[PDB]
């Protein structure tokens, strides 16, 4: 399941 | 200082009513071309980004970038006191911790002046790179809302499948399963917009419906919605605001 | 193999909305001459029997008599997912494992296909003797619904007094009593269920309002309701579906010991 | 005896729905010049005075002054049994403990006859001497109701201020404060009744919002509401019933000490 | 309140 | 809150 959701963005 | 005057204030009423049930507290990054907002869920699973540009206002005026920390529940409670035909004006002094909302009546008889206590909040914002998505479906807002609501009664997870012809939505629960299919409808009218599916690569992924029903609370904002997706990436649900800007909901897939 | 296609699918939606608050699960004995249903309430106080005839469908096809045990609540939950202009088709394979509901939209864009888990169920069917009843009143459906709803706030029991002159509905409770009388309207024509009382003998009995308000959930199904009754026999409330068939509610009178 | 016949009976339904949430028990002082009632709330904090004059009825008939004690909730329960196009008739025999209600349908086919158990109740009538108020604002009923609900969602107390410029409604609570300002622009009509502020002296008082939202349940009676007040006296909220008469709400301010 | 099935 | 009986009087 169940992403996540920082997995593809950070800051 | 910041002072904005918006005629079609139903836009603000509907925006806050659409986003009030997902996030409780949010920082409003007041820029120079307009207002931006970006936030996460109480479960750190989805991201909302609202954009309204100065060109859409009747009098935009900003001096220094500010990040107003608002209790979304209080914001919606205050905005419910204005009609959808009122003229809403936001105001904030230079050194102040309070936001001022003023509602002008259509017949000038009624003048509403509320002021809400702000709160501090730092900018925990995730930069979203502009990507090209595999499939982009453009459908009626009401159709999407009905699909999500209906599929919620079956199970709690949706399987979105895309192909050249059309897009299919599936779900399954204790009392059985269900599937709904949409296709590139007749080209005559773009208002009840036939699924306009741009195919680049095949796509099929899984999502949770609860957050989708949270998302669909922004239905009264536009008449057409664009759902964009690619394999193993979060889906983008874009609600286009007239002239002013847009509001996008990003949701992470279930793998 | 079973496949039935009804264009004006709103009838099915309204039927399940009428039957959802009385029965939870019921067996649909799908034959070759049509669809039947026969059950009692969750409280063993009333009897429901629905009849839709194969001639009334737009494409009916059955090969072997089948008995689908369905949870009406789940069926109604699924049927709420259809618009009032869709074409609804029921389907069941030879092995009655799961029942399929297919909704076609008037525009070919929307097509929904759900499949609900069936259950096996033995049918304790009660044969209802067809006799001739003393009184048969044919009145507006909405008017009857208004009568029942209004009288529910007074007491909990209604006294129907069919007579040659007119029909009277009375009730009484802690806050007093009320009674309302209807008469045969002047014969304008077949104007929206004109009240026609066909009397054979005068009649007066007592009934419970709860189950009557349960029955009146089939009001959007027809524009005319037929109340047929005789002394010490179950009251029959018949709502006729256009051409296709009918739906009958049997309710036992209220006595005192 | 007592016998009254009112054609546009929706008025009575709206009155009973307006008073059901404030008074539970009250005596209807049926006189010869009309019917009025005056009572206080279940907490002895507000006062209701309804006045309907005999000239406003379509067939009025009274022989001796009577004071019939009615449970407003039960009366409203019975009055909900009539449609908004019915013709309602009140009847009471000389010194009785039951009130008779008869509802006629738009057509003459259906006639409803209810009977409500009355009860005895001695109301120690108080009495408001008619004074002249500092400021009297006449505004749309719906506008006043909208203001009341909106400000009720902020806090639970409202501060009304009449001044030369305009009239201001203020409130303050956990989530901030709010202010509403009215103007008296060119008065087009009393239908879209622009706010007419007739001021004699500037005034400002504080009231509880709950009772104002109770009052606004009488909104469907008129299209305009008149707020009349002066310093250190109860606020008057007047809803004028078309022709028939009026209904006044007296509410005590929130003071200091 | 009588019952159902005793008819006959 | 006021009364309002502190404002009017029957008996």
């Amino acid at each position: 399941r169940q992403c996540s959701m920082t997995c593809f963005y950070h800051s | 200082m910041f002072e904005a005057r918006l005629v079609q204030g139903s836009i603000l009423k509907k925006v806050l009513e659409a986003l009030k049930d997902l996030i409780n507290e949010a920082c409003w990054d007041i820029s120079s071309s307009g207002v931006n907002l970006q936030s996460m869920d109480s479960s750190h699973v989805s991201l909302v980004q609202l954009t309204l540009r100065s060109e859409g206002f009747d009098t935009y005026r900003c001096d220094r970038n500010l990040a107003m920390g608002v209790n979304l529940t209080s914001m919606s409670k205050i905005l419910k006191c204005a009609g959808n035909e009122d003229i809403i004006t936001l105001r904030a002094e230079d050194n102040a911790d309070t936001l001022a909302l003023v509602f002008e009546a259509p017949n000038q008889e009624k003048v509403s002046d509320y002021e809400m206590k702000l709160m501090d909040l730092d900018v925990e914002q995730l930069g979203i790179p502009e990507q090209e998505y595999s499939c982009v479906v453009k459908m009626p807002s009401g159709e999407f809302a009905r699909i999500c609501r209906d599929l919620s009664h079956i199970g709690d997870a949706v399987v979105i499948s895309c192909a050249k012809d059309g897009v299919k939505f599936s779900a399954s629960g204790e009392l059985g399963n269900g599937n709904i299919k949409l296709s590139q409808t007749s080209n005559v009218d773009k208002e009840e917009e036939a699924v306009t599916i741009e195919m680049n690569e095949p796509v099929q992924l899984t999502f949770a419906l609860r957050y989708l029903n949270f998302f669909t609370k922004a239905t009264p904002l536009s008449s057409t919605v664009t759902l964009s997706m690619s394999a193993d990436v979060p889906l983008v649900v874009e609600y286009k605001i007239a002239d002013m800007g847009h509001l996008k909901y990003y949701l992470a897939p279930k793998i």
